[PDB]
């Protein structure tokens, strides 16, 4: 197994396409500020 | 194989830390008084022949695999009167220095970690009668084996423990063919609060509370040849964890573990006697025993033979031990070797133990 | 001369022109966790779950037959 | 910890509270050390997760959703403009992309080493988040939230420098602005 749960290894993601490259579910295809319109807040951490 | 072993914190405390006791099957509770008599029976420091002594012990681990992994011991004793003695010892287990290197140029300032575990104890032994002695020992244990990372805190875990020990040594008794001497001893060890490796009361481990009982006889012929035969019995004073089930399927296991882990160390000491489905015959299965023979020539050469037997259901540590000792003027050298007789790989196989003691000060006559 | 580095639970062997022939990685219990007879001055990926063990022993056999030992911390 | 009803970083949606929280996303990504899955024979993604609907602090049963995993070539352009942001290249005396590229400032120079220097003044000018703006100029870009103290919503807060329960203390622990204070004795201690 290769461990993937180092929180510091994870960074804020780009906006994802959901089903195909032609799907604008989260405005991933947008070239404006709309590209980020569906990003809600997410925290990722290991409790100290 | 090993079914339901006793889980205790800091198990390095139970490892023989000197070559003399190791050569005698990891027993010292009823052998003759020596500089190493703190792990085994601090009460016989009051029976020491020399006023004070210092010892260095080295027990290497994984010698074929790496250097500097070892259990080291330094002991000092000082008997002031003919009836009392003070002793302090320091056992240290360490992996050696490890450099934490993540390449990033071959001149980077690298952190060096030294994962280690040590116990520092001091004891006072007092001769009540001319043949009987008692001692009390206080021990500080510190475990620092983990290395700090992100999300791993390598804070050391500590605990305190006390030891109550007694030693009996008769005067020389003439028989038909020899004039022998009898010995007996007990040692209740590592009595203290649970050690919390993760610094949480919910997750704490029993200290390895241990009871050592033993007896010895010395065959003395020609006033300078000695044959010392000793026997030792040892029992952990920790409750045995639950096994298959003793009230769904895993619910019973979790409930049993919960009731086992919510046991105080004081109450756990008394619960060690029992707490198992078997009877007394199967209660004897928790007892380890060791038999040893030591031949002494001029009190300056010793040959040591010992057998150690842990019941293979728990621990499964069974071995034969050979030891030799040499005294030049005031310096004693001891080496010991182990021949394993168990299925499980003993970590101290193919390993030569080394002990070095210096005796100085006045000399006390033996009764 | 010879130095071992661990970045993301990846072990990398760096030798100054000393060509290595075999690598063995051992747990502190003396258990062989990883053996490779085809060392390539490269990065080995040892299985990341080691039941709370951190210290590993790396044993590197060179072509001449010498053995280099390094204790590392698996982080 | 996912807050579908709360604005993510660099989100300038004028009507975010009026939209369905279920239509939002919150995502993270990481690089893989060994990229040849066939040679390594990577067979499956394995994970153990605590059921969030069972125990003491469970979520309501009506809060169902989906976790997605992506494997392959994923855009590293977090703020999609075709330009690679790197905040150690920011600063008042640095050259910037001559027209501002829609998320804030981007350094015009070729990056060399992804590292700050150790001077606190440069650090204050540089550690301003992925938008390249020090929260005083964020309102010009993130106009629907220019009245807020953090218009881009990228401000970092140390978990020991925040209030509330454990979850609330990590709420802004992933902010990219102010997360690299020079001194480890800063009350808003870095995290990188």
């Amino acid at each position: 197994t290769i461990d993937m749960r180092s929180a510091y290894a994870w960074s804020l993601a780009s906006t994802p396409f959901i089903t195909s490259i032609n799907d604008n579910t989260f405005n991933a295809n947008s070239n404006t500020l709309e590209y980020g319109f569906k990003r809600a807040k997410l925290s990722w951490y290991t409790i100290d | 194989d090993i079914e339901r072993p006793i889980t205790t914190g800091v198990p390095f405390l139970l490892v023989a830390a000197d070559a003399r006791a190791a050569g005698l099957g990891d027993q010292g509770v009823a052998t003759s008084s020596d500089v190493f008599s703190q792990q085994w029976n601090p009460a016989k420091y009051a029976f020491a022949e020399d006023a004070q002594g210092l010892s260095i012990s080295y027990t290497p681990y994984l010698t074929d695999l790496a250097n500097d992994i070892s259990l080291g011991q330094v002991t000092y004793y000082n008997k002031i009167n003919d009836r009392s003695a003070f002793a302090g010892s320091f056992r240290y287990f360490g992996f050696g220095g490890i450099e934490l290197r993540q390449t990033g140029d071959p001149n980077e300032p690298t952190r060096e970690v030294n994962p280690n575990e040590f116990a520092l104890d001091g004891s006072y032994s007092l001769k009540l009668s001319e043949t009987f002695s008692m001692a009390v020992a206080a021990r500080y244990i510190r475990s620092n084996l983990k290395v700090a990372t992100e999300e791993i805190d390598a804070s050391a875990a500590g605990s305190f423990a006390v030891d109550v020990a007694g030693f009996y040594q008769s005067e020389e008794i003439a028989y038909s063919d020899f004039n022998g001497r009898w010995r007996a001893g007990f040692n209740i060890q590592n009595l203290g609060p649970k050690i919390s490796y993760d610094h949480d009361d919910l997750s704490a481990n029993f200290l390895p509370a241990n009871l050592r009982v033993g007896g010895g006889f010395d065959f003395i012929f020609d006033d300078y040849n000695k044959l010392g035969v000793s026997l030792e019995l040892t029992k952990l004073l920790v409750p045995t964890p639950p096994g298959p089930g003793t009230p769904s399927q895993s619910q019973a296991d979790e409930a049993n573990y919960k009731k086992y882990k919510d046991i105080g160390w004081v109450s756990g000491i008394f619960k060690s006697f029992g707490d198992a489905p078997g009877g007394f015959s199967e209660e004897l299965k928790e007892i380890t025993y060791s038999a040893a023979a030591e031949y002494m020539y001029q009190d300056a050469f010793a040959m040591r033979l010992g057998y150690y037997h842990e019941s293979p259901m728990k621990g499964a540590k069974q071995f034969f031990s050979l030891g030799a000792g040499f005294k030049y003027s005031m310096i004693k050298v001891d080496v010991s070797y182990l021949f394993s007789a168990s299925k499980v790989k003993n970590p101290l196989e193919n390993t030569l133990r080394f002990s070095l003691t210096f005796n100085f000060g006045d000399k006390y006559e033996t009764y | 001369s010879f130095y071992v580095s661990v970045k993301d639970k990846t072990i990398k062997l760096n030798s100054t022109e000393d060509v290595m022939r075999e690598v063995s990685i051992f747990d502190i219990s003396g258990k062989l966790l990883y053996n490779n007879k085809k060392v390539e001055n490269t990065e080995f990926q040892v299985s990341n779950f080691q039941s709370g063990n951190q210290v590993l022993i790396v044993k590197v056999t060179l072509d001449n037959g010498n053995i280099i030992t390094k204790k590392i911390v698996f982080n | 910890t996912y807050y579908p009803g709360e604005r993510g970083p660099y989100n300038n949606n004028p009507s975010f509270g009026a939209s369905n929280p279920s239509a939002n996303f919150g995502g993270i990504m990481r690089a893989l050390n060994s990229t040849n899955f066939e040679q390594g024979n990577v067979e499956y993604i394995q994970f153990w997760v605590l059921d969030p609907y069972v125990g003491n602090g469970e979520s309501p049963a009506t809060n169902a959703g989906k976790i997605y995993f992506n494997l392959g070539e994923i855009s590293e352009d977090v703020l999609k403009d075709g330009r690679k942001q790197y905040e150690n290249g920011l600063g008042p005396d640095q050259v910037m992309v001559n027209p501002q590229p829609l998320w804030g400032d981007v350094p015009a120079s070729q990056s060399l080493i992804y590292a700050f220097d150790t001077n606190p003044d440069n650090r204050k000018n540089q550690d301003v988040g992925l938008d390249g703006l020090p929260s005083s100029r964020e309102g010009s870009i993130y106009t629907n939230y220019a009245g807020e103290a953090d218009p881009a919503g990228d401000d970092y807060t140390y978990y020991l420098n925040a209030d509330g329960g454990v979850l609330e203390r990590y709420k802004n622990y992933n902010g990219t602005e102010g997360n690299s204070a020079v001194s480890i004795n800063d009350p808003n201690r870095g995290s990188t």
